């Protein structure tokens, strides 16, 4: 049960970050630009049973744009991505949405505003309407904050299986082993560890 | 989960250390639990990330581990895990797990070592 | 490896081996798809790869592998087809011709390769745009004429059209020179009528085929540009608004295409015309009735269920019912015979507005803003739609979402919680909402009081009592504050309270209590007017909110804090005075119980509940009453304050973490009641103002000793971080009070000199992680406020933090965000009010500065980037308004050509495009001020030229240059045109900018046309 998905969108919109989120949990603070393409397995456990992503990050830079719209061959679903806090990202929005359907004529697609935990938004609540008329999903989203993060996943999760009455569902969680040389190197990495600072001590949790 | 009693919960959030990078990474933001199996008496903690409900803590409370404070925080534990099953097989980590306050790191602190003890018996 | 063999161009491209690299890449997986990936992309990015093409369309077994083919002609064909050989042109021209054609005749190829299909006819639509009349005349023509010969012909030109109309009008802009742009609209326009007549024709001489959602798919396109004669003048309306819309496979894109034409530009006298815009309206709503779902249809449990389209469906309904409503409703209120349909229409909306789907209810809201917004003006019109109204009362109550305010929240478990979070995504959800309501509310008053008194009688008495139902209740009723009369309000909010607090009663428990109290908070916040008017009322409350702030559910407690400084915001006056039958004015007695009111609350809580004193303390315009207020809200903090004061001057070692939370919490108190207090605050700022200078000193101290014996991992520890909070906090506080200063002798002659000894050293001599952007933040207030007042001050500023700033922000765009962001600020202010100081600079400072500019620009965080060509812009001003003097004859030779190279370069680069505006005005003002003579001096030096040359000239020879050899595959006569455009150009912005937008489309491609920028 595995459904092809592209992302999309203007560069630095946090596409990488988004899901590298979904990924491994973690934040990556630095912008280290896409090339080309990077295929990822993302797996979701559901009251239907697992579903399986393969998100097919694509490039927003146009100079690291790679195949661009080759990528989008056969998708069967996708994300189009956008910064609330840069406009030009919301300008842009239906250029990838053209080349994108001209390709995939019909897939269920979102559209998502990131970077919503920025205090300065430029794009307003009020001003997003492209998806209206092209009968796709949007959702404010902040891959930072953990913000709407699970609703792309989760909505076209439900288009695909074809159950609106889809959801997630926690995975069994098997019993873990006992366990008991390594002894001194253990040390010296638990001390690197303790005195490198936890990022972000100014939030909440 | 229905085969264990609940002993304590909190809110965290959970890091591993990336020993190639030398950074730390959140793993998942969730309820922290330790559960106790009603047939074996062994203490786990077992933690998932909101929403995706998806586990990324799933190890014993070994009586060999030590939590450690990390200089950043006064509401943090570090601790070196030899068998983390979260992701799959049975895997090591250097994790660290930060809290809400001070008060729920201290209290965190206490119960992992009763627990600790629990599983020595 | 095997793989990379398609890289070697000194052999022949083994096609068999292409295929299997293209396979692994699109079916493949890990490292192996990933080698596939880079070694295609290698491929694709080979300025040769292109001469392969036909023999990989030819010899491919691989619609993946052809596709890719076609990529690389398509970058071809947009980026270079001029450069290439006539016939090369030609022969491409041909095999993507031949290609369509062929797999057009071959039926299975048709039915299932239809992706590679579209490729193909994007990329002749491509070669089109190149070609198109000019060097093709005969193109549609022959397009029409070979449509007859065969379905699959026929269905595939429809998909050409459709690209071509879309590159044309509709992606053309930025895409395009304005010329090309204009050149071939032009060309489709006048080809237009035969277009058209071969779509009639396959539209009227079918029924449900992939030919007519094809015809249809290009008459969606056509739609936004062809003149209206062609919707009206012919039978097309009918033939949408009935026929196709009886069938669902047609039925999206017909629907889609009404939609539009309910947008066509339309005369208004007409009245056949306005028949039939009612008629194609009323054929469409009867098939609807009649086809799909009768208007009493439960469209919300329809959407719910998501069968097959229907989501779409209604969606495209939705947009169908509102954009023409929108427009015509009108056409349809006056006329008897009409009015059935009107409403129906209505009804339809109705029910979709039923509909659970955030992003669609905001559609329909949208709409029913629109129409109540009218009804509130336009005379007559408001009975014909009553019925309706009072519908739309029912669903905007009962689906009134969270508002901001409300901070409690029932978690996966049936627990009533305090939030982790806000609910960021539902703020303009509630405005709209409210919004919509408020004028359904003026629109029958009566209505909406008895819907909501009897909806709330029916909790009471617990019939209808949930969680869901009281609140949705409670938030209509506080949202439609200000509606009613204060009289008739009056009443109404008496009632309304009597009857939660009988909730309040009945329904018990810590969940139940919570919600209540929530709603309660949220209604009483919200009619503050009632508050004014009714002072047992308010003490009251207000009492019970002090009784919150124990309360042990946070989320309740927290909320008591707010509603309370909300209250207080609005009603500060009665807090003030002495009341009737009181005995002293109730901020006395606030203020006297301080201690045991908030003493369960957080630090910040306690913060926001000083705040709030300090709002009715300012309301005090007697001035010794007032200080006597302040001194007495203060009294704690300053004791706290005076006995710490005495430890630390005795001996430096505040090393203690449970002292430098106290002082941080004091200061953060004094920042609290100085925000709403403002220039009030001044005599408490006065009581505390030497010993906190000389505490921030101390503090200073620590830090560096601390940085100094652990290194600079120290800034990390929870003790520094906290010693940092209190310099932050001060520098806070004392920001706050110097943008609020009424008196700015005072801040001058009392608070500056201190504070610039104090701060700024410390900040200078600090490591760059010690160094605090709050120190930064503080300084821009105090030049923007005393700037004129202080020029040596300002002096000093720069020496202490200009350079060392400077040199943490000029490594990369990203470490020290903060700083960077305060620094450019910094500097803007002091360009702008105290320019002198810069004058005074250095030659080899000043230069560091100019190099600070540009460094700006060429940031794409907006915030840096922005006030970077603002201070350029500034700057340029600065220097014009000296006039004719060395200083300003030594920044031009010195600068004048950098910034305009390094505007040029920002603009032109493609990565800073956010810009565009401020670049292009900048620019402006740098070349029009040559072509004004405001330079008095020669821009070169000599010999370099003749000795006569007019700066003027001697600009365009500077910029010739530099763009020959910047764009190289540009031609001079496209650069010198260009260069005469623009210069020609730079008293008129809009027109300058189109010209250099046409030149950043120009420089994209090879052969662009000099006279492109003759366009006017
Ligand atoms: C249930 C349990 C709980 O713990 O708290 C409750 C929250 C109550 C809140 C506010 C209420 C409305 C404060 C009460 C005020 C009150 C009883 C004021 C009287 C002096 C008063 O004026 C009474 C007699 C009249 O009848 C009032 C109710 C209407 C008026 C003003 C009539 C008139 O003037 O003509 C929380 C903020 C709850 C959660
Ligand atoms: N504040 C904030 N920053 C974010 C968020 N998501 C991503 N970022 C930041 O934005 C930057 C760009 O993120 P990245 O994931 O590389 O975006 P991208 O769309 O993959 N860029 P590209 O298209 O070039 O591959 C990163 O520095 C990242 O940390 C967010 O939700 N909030
Ligand atoms: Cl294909
Ligand atoms: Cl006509
Ligand atoms: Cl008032
Ligand atoms: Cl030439
Ligand atoms: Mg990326």
């Amino acid at each position: 049960v595995q459904f092809k998905l592209v992302l999309v969108g203007d560069g630095g919109t946090g596409k990488t970050t988004f899901v590298k989120r979904h990924l491994t949990g973690e934040f990556e603070k630095k912008y280290v630009a896409t090339l080309g393409v990077e295929v990822h397995p993302l797996v979701f456990h559901t009251n239907r049973g697992p579903i399986k992503f393969n998100v097919w990050d694509t490039a927003g830079q146009e100079k690291f744009g790679g195949l661009r719209d080759g990528y989008y061959i056969q998708a069967q679903c996708a994300i189009i991505m956008f910064d609330v806090t840069s406009r030009v990202t919301y300008k842009n929005v239906p250029n990838w949405h053209r080349d994108l359907v001209r390709v995939c004529e019909n897939i269920p697609i979102v559209l998502c505003g990131n970077k919503v935990d920025i205090k300065d938004r430029k794009v307003k609540a009020k001003s997003i309407v492209f998806h209206r008329k092209k009968n796709l999903q949007y959702y404010d989203i902040s891959a930072k904050s953990n913000y709407n993060f699970e609703k792309p996943f989760l909505w076209l999760a439900r288009k695909l299986i074809g159950d609106p009455n889809l959801e997630f569902v926690a995975m069994p969680a098997l019993a873990p082993p006992e366990v008991v040389a390594l002894a001194a190197q253990y040390e010296h990495d638990l001390e690197v560890a303790q005195t490198t600072a936890l990022p972000d001590e100014d939030d909440d949790l | 989960e229905e085969d264990e009693e609940v002993l304590y919960k909190v809110r965290a959030k959970l890091f591993r250390f990336d020993k190639d990078a030398k950074e730390w990474k959140e793993r998942g933001t969730g309820d922290c639990k330790f559960l106790k199996n009603k047939k074996t008496n062994k203490v786990r903690i077992l933690m998932r990330r909101d929403k995706t409900l998806k586990i990324c803590a799933n190890h014993i409370i070994a009586p060999e581990y030590t939590l450690k404070p990390n200089v950043g925080s006064d509401r943090s534990w570090v601790y070196a895990c030899t068998a983390d099953i979260a992701e799959g097989e049975a895997e090591a980590f250097t994790f660290a797990i930060r809290f809400g306050s001070k008060e729920n790191a201290d209290k965190f602190k206490e119960e992992f070592e009763k627990a600790q003890e629990i599983n020595k018996k | 490896g095997a793989m990379e063999g398609i890289l070697d161009f000194s052999n022949d491209l083994d096609i068999a081996l292409l295929d299997q690299v293209v396979s692994t890449f699109y079916q493949g997986s890990g490292v192996q798809q990933k080698q596939a990936q880079e070694i295609l992309t290698k491929f694709q990015d080979n300025p040769d790869a292109w001469q392969k093409a036909d023999q990989i369309l030819q010899f491919s077994t691989n619609p993946q592998s052809k596709f890719i083919a076609l990529s690389i002609l398509d970058k071809l064909i947009t980026r270079k087809w001029k450069l290439l050989p006539n016939d090369h042109r030609i022969g491409i021209r041909n095999f993507v011709v031949g290609m369509i054609i062929s797999m057009c005749q071959d039926d299975e190829v048709f039915k299932t390769q239809k992706n590679l299909i579209n490729k193909s006819d994007l990329t002749l639509v491509q070669i089109l745009k190149q070609e198109w009349p000019q060097n093709w005349p005969e193109f549609i023509p022959e397009l029409i004429g070979s449509s007859s010969s065969s379905v699959n012909v026929c269905e595939n030109n429809m998909i050409v059209l459709k690209l071509l109309s879309e590159e044309v009008f509709d992606f053309s802009a930025e895409q395009m020179t304005q010329a090309k742009a204009l050149h071939l609209k032009n060309s489709m326009s006048k080809e237009f009528e035969q277009i058209f007549k071969l779509c009639f024709q396959v539209l009227e001489q079918g029924s449900s085929s992939s030919l007519i959602v094809a015809t249809l798919e290009s008459l969606l396109r056509y739609l936004h540009w062809i003149p209206y004669r062609y919707i009206y003048e012919t039978n097309i309306l009918e033939l949408l608004s009935t026929k196709f819309m009886t069938s669902p496979d047609t039925r999206a894109i017909t629907l889609k295409c009404l939609t539009e034409v309910s947008n066509l530009k339309i005369p208004q006298d007409n009245d056949l015309i306005k028949r039939q815009t009612v008629l194609f309206f009323q054929n469409t709503l009867q098939q609807i009735a009649t086809s799909v779902m009768p208007v009493t249809a439960d469209l919300k449990a329809t959407y719910a269920n998501a069968n097959g389209n229907d989501q779409s469906f209604l969606q495209d309904l939705a947009m169908f019912l509102t954009t023409y409503l929108a427009r015509n409703r009108a056409l349809l209120e006056s006329d008897e015979s009409l009015r059935e349909l009107l409403l129906n229409a209505h009804q339809y909306l109705i029910q979709l507005s039923k509909i659970e789907e955030r992003e669609l209810f905001k559609t329909t809201l949208d709409y029913w803003h629109n129409l109540v917004a009218d009804l509130f003006y336009e005379p007559l019109k408001k009975h014909i739609y009553e019925e309706i109204c009072s519908q739309l009362r029912l669903v905007i109550i009962e689906n009134m979402v969270r508002p901001e305010e409300v901070l409690v929240v029932e978690n996966d478990e049936g627990e009533i919680v305090r939030e982790f979070v806000k609910e960021s995504d539902t703020i303009q959800l509630y405005k709209s909402e409210r919004e919509v309501l408020v004028y359904l509310t003026h629109l029958n008053v009566i209505d909406t009081e008895e819907i909501m008194i009897s909806k709330l009688a029916r909790q009471i008495d617990g019939s209808e009592w949930s969680w869901h139902n009281i609140n949705t209740l409670s938030w209509a009723i506080g949202s439609i504050s200000g509606t009613m009369s204060e009289d008739t309000e009056k009443r109404f909010v008496v009632t309304v309270i009597k009857d939660l607090l009988d909730l309040c009663v009945q329904q018990s428990g810590q969940d139940n209590q919570a919600v209540v109290a929530s709603d309660i908070m949220y209604v009483v916040g919200q009619y503050p007017r009632f508050l004014k008017a009714h002072w047992n009322f308010l003490r009251t409350v207000i009492l019970q909110l002090f009784e919150f702030m124990h309360e042990t559910h946070e989320g309740v407690q927290d909320m008591a804090c707010d509603t309370f400084i909300k209250i207080v915001q609005k009603c500060k006056y009665h807090f003030v005075i002495q009341q009737p039958r009181e005995s002293e004015p109730f901020i006395q007695t606030i203020i006297r119980d301080i201690q045991k009111t908030t003493a369960d609350l957080q630090p910040q809580q306690v913060h926001t509940f000083y705040k709030a004193c300090g709002i009715i303390i300012s309301e005090e315009r007697s001035v010794a009453e007032r200080n006597r207020l302040l001194s007495d809200l203060m009294q704690l903090p300053n004791m706290a304050w005076d006995t710490i004061v005495e430890q630390s001057t005795a001996n430096p070692t505040l090393l203690d973490s449970e002292t430098v939370k106290i002082i941080a919490n004091i200061i953060k108190t004094n920042v609290a009641v100085c925000t709403s207090m403002g220039a009030d605050f001044y005599p408490q700022l006065g009581h505390i103002y030497y010993n906190m200078l000389q505490l921030y000193r101390a503090v200073s101290s620590m830090i560096s000793a601390q940085v100094a014996a652990e290194g600079l991992i120290a800034t990390k520890t929870p003790k520094v971080r906290g010693l940092r909070t209190i310099k932050k906090e001060i520098l806070k506080l004392v920001e706050t009070y110097i943008s609020k200063a009424r008196n700015l002798d005072d801040v001058v002659k009392v608070l500056v000199e201190p504070l610039l000894n104090a701060v700024l050293e410390d900040y200078m001599n600090n490591v760059p992680d010690a160094r605090d952007a709050e120190v930064l933040n503080c300084m821009t207030t105090v030049v923007e406020k005393v700037g004129h007042m202080i020029p040596q001050g300002v002096i000093l500023i720069l020496q202490s933090v200009f350079e060392c700033t400077l040199d943490m922000i000029n490594k990369d765009f990203t470490e020290y965000p903060e700083h960077r962001v305060e620094f450019y600020k910094l500097l803007k202010v002091i360009n702008e009010k105290s320019f002198a100081a810069f004058l005074e600079l250095p030659p080899a400072a000043f230069k560091l500065f100019v190099d600070a500019i540009c460094w700006a620009f060429k940031h794409n965080n907006r915030d840096v980037e922005v006030n970077g060509l603002q201070i350029a812009l500034d700057l340029v001003k600065n220097i014009e308004r000296m006039g004719n003097v060395p200083f300003a004859n030594e920044f031009h030779k010195n600068y004048f050509f950098i910034f305009v190279s390094e505007t040029f370069f920002v603009l032109t680069d493609s990565d800073h495009k956010s810009g565009f505006s401020k670049q292009a005005l900048l620019l402006m003002k740098l070349i029009s001020l040559v072509y004004d003579n405001k330079i008095s001096v020669p821009l070169y030096q000599e010999a370099e030229v003749p000795q006569g040359t007019s700066n003027q000239v001697y600009l365009s020879q500077y910029l010739a240059n530099m763009l020959s050899n910047a764009f190289p595959h540009l031609t001079s006569e496209q650069i010198a045109s260009f260069l005469s455009a623009l210069t020609k150009q730079c008293k008129d912005l809009v027109v300058f900018k189109g010209t250099l937008r046409d030149f950043l489309v120009q420089i994209k491609e090879v052969g662009g046309d000099p006279t492109d920028y003759l366009f006017a």
